């Protein structure tokens, strides 16, 4: 594989719960 | 626990993919669609800076004329925050 | 909008700035900046991953082999948002 | 080169100075 996006992956793994909700205010401007 | 940041890099995400999902689920933006992006986003409504914005276009643009994927978007923003000259400085 | 993105392109500056400049005016990463950056800003999601911070860490700096640039960092930036791809599908 | 710079000094000095703030702030709450 491309081997870069598999170590990046494991950053994914960290457990955060507000870029999710950043993400949804950032759409919810827009409605 | 990467929250300052994820959620920073997600206010990027959150503003880009809203142009895209006018069409589809594409991770680009068509010249146009990134030119809608700056003025929905950066509101210069009745402002003279248009003429400022066709040259900031085609300076998103030269990444790809058909259509700037979302990393060179960033890319760009990257040389945006840079030339803000004070953030550098503090 | 506007100040939502300028604010997050700040944050970008908040954390980099802090370790760039810790021994100068530098405005570039070396490799013991960036790993007290994510460290520090960032944490880790367990204390056994940091042997892939270190690779993610020259996975950062393969841009320039020495230390990485303030654009290049938001450059890699903007694949580790790429990781995040469901909120670049919608 | 081209311009570059010269035309996003049009939207450096467009932006609400959040940029600035969240700078300071980000330098100050870590301690």
């Amino acid at each position: 594989s491309e081997g870069l996006m598999n170590v990046l992956k494991k950053i994914y793994e960290d457990g955060d719960d507000d870029m999710k909700r950043t993400i949804n205010k950032a759409w919810v401007e827009s409605r | 626990m990467a929250s300052p940041l994820d959620q920073a890099i997600g206010l990027l995400i959150g503003i880009f993919h809203k142009y895209s999902g006018k069409e589809g689920d594409k991770h680009t933006l068509s010249k146009k669609e990134l030119k809608e992006l700056i003025q929905k986003e950066l509101t210069i409504g009745s402002k003279l800076q248009d003429a400022e914005i066709v040259k900031l276009m085609d300076d998103l643009d030269r990444n790809k004329d058909q259509e700037v994927n979302f990393q060179e978007y960033i890319t760009f923003l990257g040389a945006l925050a840079m030339i803000y000259n004070e953030a550098l400085k503090g």
